[PDB]
This record gives structure tokens, C-alpha cells and sequence, in this order.
């Protein structure tokens, strides 16, 4: 029968005040002949009656595929709150139940360090700027890099690594043109994380 | 106190 995915808000609209975080009730492998989807909210268990359906959408797999969204508050997820979805559909013998909600352990700051390109790389036509992200939990985390405040594309950056005292770490690294590096402009590392005062904070760079 | 991030205001305390 149809299948149920219930997914969490984007962490950036969850730690920016100015965004909308929402969670994802995705239903699929909905039928044409019983394409009707009953859904329930609860947040804590208290029915909620405030979310919207998106439009359904044919996947021409000869499925459909139904999808509920619930705006919740970020103070909300941030606190631990769970959001069950339920699903019924006359293809579901008994309807689908899933609950979700944010990482639970007690939130740890992360540690933001700036490390320079390597004297060895210097040789190279573009040199690769490190910042070391570590001690932070949850995982969710946000990386960005940007130079006399404009952003910074060419970078790349690690999944979360969990480390041996139950902490996540990663690394993002920035490329530039080593002349760039050798003219002495100043880059920043922007993170974004729960735990940071005001979920954000910043790392210079420079020679 | 706020934070901002590229112009966007990112939380306050
Ligand atoms: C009929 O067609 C349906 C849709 O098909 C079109 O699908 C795409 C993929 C094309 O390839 C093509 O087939 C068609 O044009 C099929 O539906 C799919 O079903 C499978 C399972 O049956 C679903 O897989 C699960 O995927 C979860 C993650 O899904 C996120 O990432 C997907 C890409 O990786 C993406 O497509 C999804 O939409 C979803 O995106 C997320 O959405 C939220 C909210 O909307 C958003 O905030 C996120 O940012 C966004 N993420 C991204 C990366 O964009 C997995 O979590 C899930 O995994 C767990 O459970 C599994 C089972 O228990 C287990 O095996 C895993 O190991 C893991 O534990 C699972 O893999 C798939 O998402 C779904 N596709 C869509 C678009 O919803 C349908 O199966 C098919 N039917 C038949 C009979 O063929």
C-alpha cells in the first residue's frame, strides 16, 4: 500500500527568526482509485488544525504522491517538541502513525577554528582555507563562507562526523586563487547552530 | 543580543 515519510524542518529556517520552519507529512504510493488522504496532527499528543495539503502531484509511475505541511514555531522544535502524523487511506488496512522531532541530548556549542592553508600549498595556482567545526550537538549545522561581506561559492564542506566524546565535528574548506590569499583579504567562516549565541557566529582569516 | 548574517536578522536575545 501507500507509504509514509514524516520530515523535520530545514535547521536554517529553524535557527533564523526571520524563516518559517515546517514539518513534512510525505504520503506515496497513493493509488487513482483511492487517492483520498486523512491526515492528523498532533503536537503532544494535541491535535493541531492548522496545516495545509500541498497540490497532489502524479508521479506518471501510476502513483500519487500527497504531502501535508505543519508550520511549527522555533521555539517549538527547539524545545523538543513531537509532531505525529497520522495517515489514513482506504488502501491502509489500519492508518500509519510516525512521530518526529528534534535530535534529543543536551545541545553543545560548537568551537569555531580557522586553520591556514598548509606553507606547502603556496606552491599550488590555488590554496585551500580550513575551518574546523567540533564539540556541537546536535548535528544540524550550517557552513558559509564570505570575504569583505560578499559570499564565497568555491568551497566544500563535510558531512557532520560524530567524535569520540558523543559530539559532531566537520570540516568546511574554501578554495581561492592564491594570489587572493597572498593580497591579504580577510575571510570569514559563518556557522550557524542552536547552540551558538543567537544561532550564529563568525571566524576571520587572513595572512 | 541580535545577530545578522549577510543582512538577514538571524535571532536576538
Ligand atoms: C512511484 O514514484 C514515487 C516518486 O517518484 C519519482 O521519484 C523520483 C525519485 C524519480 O526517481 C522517479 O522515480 C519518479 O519521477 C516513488 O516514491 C519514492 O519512494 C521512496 C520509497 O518508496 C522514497 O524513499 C525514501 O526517501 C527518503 C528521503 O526522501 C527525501 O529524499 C529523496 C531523494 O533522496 C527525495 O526524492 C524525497 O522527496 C525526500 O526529499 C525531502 O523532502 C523534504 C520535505 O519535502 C525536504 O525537507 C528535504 O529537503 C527533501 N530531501 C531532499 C534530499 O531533497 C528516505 O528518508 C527514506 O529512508 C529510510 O527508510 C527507508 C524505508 O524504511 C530505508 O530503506 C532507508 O534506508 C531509510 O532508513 C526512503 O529512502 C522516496 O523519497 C520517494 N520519492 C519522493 C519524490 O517522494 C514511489 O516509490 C514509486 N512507486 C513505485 C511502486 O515504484
Amino acid at each position: 500500500g501507500p507509504s509514509v515519510f514524516l520530515f523535520p524542518p530545514k535547521p536554517k529556517d529553524t535557527l533564523m527568526i526571520s524563516r518559517t520552519p515546517e514539518v513534512t507529512c510525505v504520503v506515496v504510493d497513493v493509488s487513482h482509485e483511492d487517492p483520498e488522504v486523512k491526515f492528523n496532527w498532533y503536537v503532544d499528543g494535541v491535535e493541531v488544525h492548522n496545516a495545509k495539503t500541498k497540490p497532489r502531484e502524479e508521479q506518471y509511475n501510476s502513483t500519487y504522491r500527497v504531502v501535508s505541511v505543519l508550520t511549527v514555531l522555533h521555539q517549538d522544535w527547539l524545545n523538543g517538541k513531537e509532531y505525529k502524523c497520522k495517515v489514513s487511506n482506504k488502501a491502509l488496512p489500519a492508518p500509519i502513525e510516525k512521530t518526529i522531532s528534534k535530535a534529543k541530548g543536551q545541545p553543545r556549542e560548537p568551537q569555531v577554528y580557522t586553520l591556514p592553508p598548509s606553507r606547502e600549498e603556496m606552491t599550488k595556482n590555488q590554496v585551500s582555507l580550513t575551518c574546523l567545526v567540533k564539540g556541537f550537538y546536535p548535528s544540524d549545522i550550517a557552513v558559509e563562507w564570505e570575504s569583505n561581506g560578499q559570499p564565497e561559492n568555491n568551497y566544500k564542506t563535510t558531512p557532520p562526523v560524530l567524535d569520540s566524546d558523543g559530539s559532531f565535528f566537520l570540516y568546511s574548506k574554501l578554495t581561492v586563487d592564491k594570489s587572493r590569499w597572498q593580497q591579504g583579504n580577510v575571510f570569514s567562516c559563518s556557522v550557524m547552530h542552536e547552540a551558538l549565541h543567537n544561532h550564529y557566529t563568525q571566524k576571520s582569516l587572513s595572512l | 543580543d541580535c545577530a545578522w548574517h549577510l543582512g538577514e536578522l538571524f535571532w536576538c536575545t
